[PDB]
């Protein structure tokens, strides 16, 4: 009785949510974005190929400084990697070799990672010692670790496979607020540039808006059809992009509460792996359980072009704070990074 | 008359891009740094260098008939090319010794295998016990035995006409290693089967059984190739040495002369084609 | 290189790089095996000798110059397909059903397929372990094998009921080129290292076969 | 972090001697180490270099081929074989570790130093004492016959400061960038060959010798060193 | 009682995604444009830089 009722009040509320983001649908970005001109084909050279890791790369992560980045694979060794000299700045052996991701700290001084073991590990890359040693293990997850994102030296965001987002104080150890609501395991996170919110997405095929402060969610984004893998959001914190198993990219607005434009082709039928956008934000860049990533216009849903060189799923991709170049792992062990010519 | 230097052209053609190919996957994929792939990168080096230096350079011996090179270079080509088809047959035992110790030693081939230390010591074993079967004898047979009996405009071994040489350095160099690689592709077929016979005492037991007989035709041909140009030449130049050259026809000779350089040209569609790992990379630069 | 902080630098990197590799060798030494099964089929205690190195569990023992590690996924209770691809590289996948449970017979059936006709998994040889068979024995003579598989119409008697279970978990290989090595187990068994051995020998074999270029 | 030198004392003219620079508290097998002395009532003068893995070494001129500088990784010891002693061998001995990759800071911690008697980039520190007063701004220049901005951006300039009866301790490393553990009133400002190091808010903790070397090239060359005094 | 329990959680949530303000597509889609035409000159990627301007030439 009380329980029939309600389930049918939650869907009066899912209608009047769908009619209400129907309201604002006045226009199309297609259609917002069809005068300006295209840019082009996009054709990016692999510059440095980092090599060392003798296992499947899950994840990468560029420093703030856009020249340090730390990969992780699972022959369990995490590596920070000078891109302009390939040198490779340190190699941190991982206790549980299941690493799906890893963060880099924006102050430099930390780098995370966490798999199947339910463990964000926080390591110090600034000691006395001279040496690289633990300095946290974040344990209350109650399952894999799929994403990790530091706010700052002292607060860090992890997604879990248990359907949950934490943040966390990595000083005490604990995690502060719990992020629920989630029905299936959330594979992704991304930060706002702010840092005061995040959109995680999930195997639900949903997007989820969270407030680190108030710790609520704010906003849901349906309209995937599978699993979603990757999330990135726009350079101005107003959109994010989603990656799923059903070899679509969709941008969503946070403020019109909807999606906005799809990135598929016909001949992609593989899933997608990670998302991330350029410095000013035309262009979206996907990998791909093809081998490949695909370069995409933004605003025109434009497949501008494509980056070749792995024989092993992308699984991994980011573009550096100042724009310069963008990294690729794969599960063929190799880091590429690549940038354009004039 | 030109078709035979066409032959002997697109001998030298197969023989240089077929194992420079072996040599360019090889450097173009990091992953072939297993002893196994060591050593067919040894067998490729050994037959590329046959192809573009030895064969080039023996076209004007047929040709004109003559050797203009001088006595001095004609040296050189002579230690080359014997160095380079006596490493190519060791080569081969080394990797049928390498595959013998792969089904027999599975558990100690696995946690050896990848150890570059190993592969490159073993090669350069290869190459020097290579050098001093013919190394020492060609270079210091003039200068020990008196005169050269080689005519002028003539290059071939002093031990060309010698029988008591021919024969032990031929025992060390073909009839040793043809029974070494006859061996352990016998004992790999054995245990191949052996280990089948205990695994059936469906569609799976077919394949399982298909897969056997596969590999033991892949192994026929394996011993089958190395003795069809390894022995008349071999056998040619002990039987030719008993009779001076008399019992034996003069065109014979040069006909078994090529089945060896033939050889050389058989090994990259052999042992890099047939791999598995080779096969890729090669799809992989084209 | 230029600069001599360059030059140091270069020299730390290449000592990283040397140590990357003896690492890697010494880990390509160990048989990694993907321990799977239902909530309770005996994988806990499927080798007594090994021992434990939420979360995922490992546990390795070494057994004739041969070390093996296991990694125990029961305790992952999220989606198994977005992290099954982690194991994608393992030398064997040992399963274990228990034959003394009707109930979840049909469960390690369906398991059996998915695990069997994944795509991550295609080359990938199975060890079934078909754990309690002395109470399977026991527990044939009241209750039919006929409770469980509706359709057996085969002898009532333990060799051929037996037999008929683990017929219906090679029939879900579809694939020619994978081998299941099946055994028939107790719970006093103490060879079960010895089983594993002897099948992951197999296995070497069929990949060395591959290395050398023979297949 | 810790480093104790130990051998040192009085010697005969031609004789041999064994430093050892005991490590506890870091990894020091990560660490590339260098051999600095002083001369009594003079400046710093480096010594030798031992990279980390013992694969590169530097020498000196003015000792190379009678010094031999080794480390023992397993038991954390730096040592320093001396042979030949000559009279311009007097001098306190320091043992200085430096890890090289980056953003490193090279030069970073210096051994008590042990005290040795027995019976080329230019540095210039024109300024010999500068009289200070706490509270206020002080600058220091120092000067290089070469220009030590390297093709790759960085200036490979360092300033230490060696208080009465100290050790040196790491000020500036690369010009510009801050050591751990210093406050922020220090600053490091240069361009090509010429360099300052403005200290604002002098205090007491300041007074003491201050050394520019450079570390574009071996062997690495210190100046004559300003000292402020109140 | 632990469908009645999550069924008022999931009703409650509901109601304050449905209680936000909702700019318009049309406003959205512009102000999307207008950051990347803002910031293109400043993007890499979309412009590649001169080969003496690139780190990683
Ligand atoms: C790649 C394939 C075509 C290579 C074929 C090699 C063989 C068949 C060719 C190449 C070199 C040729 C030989 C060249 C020289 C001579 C010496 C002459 O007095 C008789 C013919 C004879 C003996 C030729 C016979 C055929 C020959 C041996
Ligand atoms: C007439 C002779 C001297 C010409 C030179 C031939 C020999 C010395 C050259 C030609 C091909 C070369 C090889 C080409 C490829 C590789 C793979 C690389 O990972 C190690 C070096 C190695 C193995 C080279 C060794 C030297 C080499 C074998
Ligand atoms: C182990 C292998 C690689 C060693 C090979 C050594 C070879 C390259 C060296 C060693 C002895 C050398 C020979 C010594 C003597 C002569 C006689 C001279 O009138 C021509 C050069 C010639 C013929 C040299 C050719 C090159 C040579 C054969
Ligand atoms: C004409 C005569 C001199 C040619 C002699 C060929 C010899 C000297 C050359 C050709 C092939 C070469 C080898 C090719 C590959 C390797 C593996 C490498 O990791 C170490 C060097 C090593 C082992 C080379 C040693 C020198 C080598 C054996
Ligand atoms: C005087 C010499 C040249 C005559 C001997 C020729 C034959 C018997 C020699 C030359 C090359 C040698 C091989 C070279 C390398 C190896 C690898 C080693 O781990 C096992 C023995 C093995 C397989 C050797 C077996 C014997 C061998 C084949
Ligand atoms: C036997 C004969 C040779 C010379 C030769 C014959 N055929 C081609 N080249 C070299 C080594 N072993």
């Amino acid at each position: 009785s009380e329980l029939d009722q309600l389930r049918q009040e939650a869907e009066q509320l899912k209608n009047q949510i769908r009619d209400a983001r129907k309201a604002c649908a006045d226009a199309t970005l297609s259609q917002i974005t069809n005068n300006i001109d295209p840019v082009g084909r996009i054709q990016m050279r692999t510059r440095r190929t980092l090599r060392g890791h003798l296992a499947k790369i899950y994840a990468m992560h560029w420093g703030t400084d856009s020249r340090l980045l730390v990969s992780a694979s699972q022959d369990g060794k995490l590596i920070i990697w000078d891109s302009y000299t390939t040198n490779k700045v340190h190699a941190i052996p991982l206790r549980s070799s299941w690493v799906m991701t890893c963060a880099y700290a924006p102050s430099g001084n930390y780098v995370a990672c966490g798999g199947l073991d339910n463990i964000c590990s926080i390591y110090n890359l600034k000691t006395r010692e001279g040496n690289v040693r633990v300095s946290r293990e974040l344990a209350g997850h109650t399952g894999y670790l799929s994403c990790c994102r530091f706010l700052d030296d002292n607060q860090i965001v992890t997604s879990s496979g248990d359907t949950t987002c934490a943040l966390w104080d990595i000083e005490t150890g604990q995690q502060t607020t719990t992020f629920t609501g989630h029905t299936g395991d959330v594979m992704s996170l991304s930060l706002a540039p702010d840092t005061r919110l995040f959109v995680s997405g999930a195997c639900d095929a949903s997007a989820k808006l969270w407030d680190v402060r108030e710790g609520m969610c704010r906003q849901t984004f349906t309209g995937h059809e599978s699993d979603i893998n990757a999330i990135c959001f726009f350079p101005n914190g107003n959109a994010f992009a989603t990656g799923s198993d059903d070899a679509t990219c969709r941008l969503f607005d946070l403020r019109a509460d909807q999606e906005l434009m799809t990135y598929s082709h016909d001949n992609i039928i593989c899933g997608i792996t990670s998302v991330s956008f350029s410095k000013s934000g035309r262009l979206l860049l996907a990998g791909y359980d093809d081998f490949n990533c695909n370069v995409w216009d933004a605003l025109k849903a434009d497949r501008a072009g494509v980056l070749a060189g792995h024989d092993n799923r992308v699984s991994c991709l980011g573009v550096t704070d100042d724009g310069m170049a963008v990294a690729t792992g794969s599960w063929d062990s190799f880091l590429k990074i690549w940038n354009g010519s004039s | 008359t030109a078709v035979l230097a066409a032959l002997m052209a697109l001998l030298i053609v197969a023989t240089v891009l077929g194992n420079a190919l072996v040599m360019l996957a090889f450097v173009a994929d990091s992953s072939l740094r297993t002893q196994n792939n060591f050593f067919l990168l040894n067998l490729a080096i050994s037959d590329f260098l046959v192809g573009a230096f030895c064969i080039p350079l023996y076209v004007p011996y047929v040709l004109t008939g003559r050797w203009t090179f001088g006595r001095g270079l004609c040296k050189l080509w002579l230690v080359v090319d014997y160095l380079l088809c006596t490493s190519s047959a060791f080569n081969i035992v080394l990797i049928s010794y390498d595959r013998f110790l792969s089904v027999t030693r599975a558990v100690s081939y696995r946690a050896q295998q990848g150890d570059t230390r190993r592969a490159v010591r073993k090669m350069l074993l290869v190459w020097v016990l290579a050098f001093l079967l013919y190394g020492p004898a060609i270079l210091s047979w003039e200068y020990l035995s008196g005169g050269s009996s080689i005519p002028e405009g003539h290059c071939y071994a002093e031990f060309f006409y010698n029988w008591y040489f021919l024969i032990t350095a031929s025992t060390l160099e073909f009839f040793t290693p043809f029974l070494s690689v006859t061996f352990f592709n016998l004992s790999i077929y054995l245990n191949i089967q052996r280990r089948t016979r205990l695994r059936l005492d469906s569609f799976t037991q077919r394949f399982r059984l298909s897969r056997d007989r596969k590999v033991a035709k892949s192994l026929a041909v394996i011993v089958s190739i190395f003795g069809l140009c390894w022995a008349p030449y071999t056998l040619l130049m002990i039987i030719r040495a008993a009779c001076h050259g008399h019992c034996v026809p003069d065109y014979w000779y040069e006909t078994s002369f090529w089945l060896l350089w033939a050889n050389s040209a058989v090994n990259p569609v052999l042992y890099p084609l047939c791999h598995h790992s080779f096969r890729r990379a090669f799809t992989k630069l084209l | 290189t230029l600069s001599a902080e360059e030059r140091a630098a270069l020299e730390r990197s290449k000592a990283i790089e040397k140590n990357l590799k003896e690492d890697g060798i010494s880990a390509a030494k160990d048989v990694k095996l993907l321990l799977l099964g239902a909530d309770n089929s005996g994988k806990s205690t499927i080798v007594k000798q090994m021992k434990i190195i939420t979360g995922i569990v490992e546990t390795h023992f070494t057994f004739k110059n041969l070390h093996f590690r296991l990694f125990d996924v029961g305790g992952q209770r999220s989606e198994r397909k977005k992290w099954i691809h982690c194991f994608e590289d393992v030398t064997a996948i040992i399963f274990c059903v228990d034959l003394s449970d009707y109930n979840r017979m049909h469960e390690s059936l369906m398991l059996f397929d998915s695990i069997c006709n994944n795509k991550f998994f295609i080359d990938t040889s199975i060890i079934l372990f078909l754990n309690k068979k002395d109470l399977f024995g026991e527990k044939i003579k009241k209750s039919p094998l006929t409770i469980c598989f509706p359709e057996y119409t085969g002898p009532n008697t333990y060799e051929d009921a037996a037999a008929y279970i683990q017929a219906q978990f090679e029939s879900k290989n579809r694939s020619p080129n994978k081998e299941i090595y099946c055994h028939m187990t107790c719970a006093t068994d103490t060879n079960n290292a010895q089983v594993i051995f002897d099948a992951v020998t197999d296995i070497i074999i069929a990949n060395n076969l591959r290395g050398c270029g023979l297949y | 972090v810790q480093l104790v030198e130990s051998g040192g004392g009085l010697v005969q003219p031609g004789g041999s001697r064994k430093l050892s620079c005991s490590a506890s508290g870091f990894a020091f097998s990560s660490f590339g180490m260098h051999w600095v002395r002083q001369a009594p009532e003079k400046g710093l003068e480096w010594v030798a270099y031992i990279s980390s893995g013992s694969g590169t070494i530097y020498y000196a001129d003015t000792v190379k081929g009678r010094f031999t500088i080794s480390r023992d990784d397993p038991k954390n010891t730096l040592f320093l074989q001396m042979t030949s002693l000559r009279s311009e061998d007097t001098a306190m001995y320091y043992c200085v570790r430096s890890i090289y990759y980056y953003g490193s800071s090279p030069f970073d911690f210096w051994g008590q130093g042990t005290t040795l008697t027995v019976s080329d980039i230019v540095m210039t520190q024109a300024t010999s004492s500068v009289p200070v007063t706490p509270g206020e701004s002080v600058s220091i220049s120092c000067r290089s016959s070469k220009s030590l901005l390297h093709s790759n951006g960085n200036t490979y300039l360092y300033w230490f400061l060696q208080r009465p009866g100290q050790s040196p301790q790491l000020l500036i490393y690369r010009m510009s960038n801050l050591a751990s553990g210093v406050p922020d009133r220090f600053s490091g400002s240069g361009s090509g060959t010429a360099f300052t190091l403005t200290i604002s808010r002098l205090e007491a903790e300041d007074v003491g010798v201050y050394y520019c070397m450079q570390h574009l090239e071996y062997p690495l060359t210190f100046g004559a060193g300003t000292k402020l005094e109140l | 009682t632990a469908s009645i329990a999550q069924a008022r959680k999931l009703v409650e949530q509901l109601k304050m995604e449905a209680n936000i303000d909702r700019i318009k597509v049309s406003k959205a889609a512009a102000d999307l444009m207008a950051y990347c035409e803002a910031h293109a000159k400043e993007d890499p990627l979309l412009t590649p830089v001169p080969a003496s301007e690139n780190p990683f030439r």
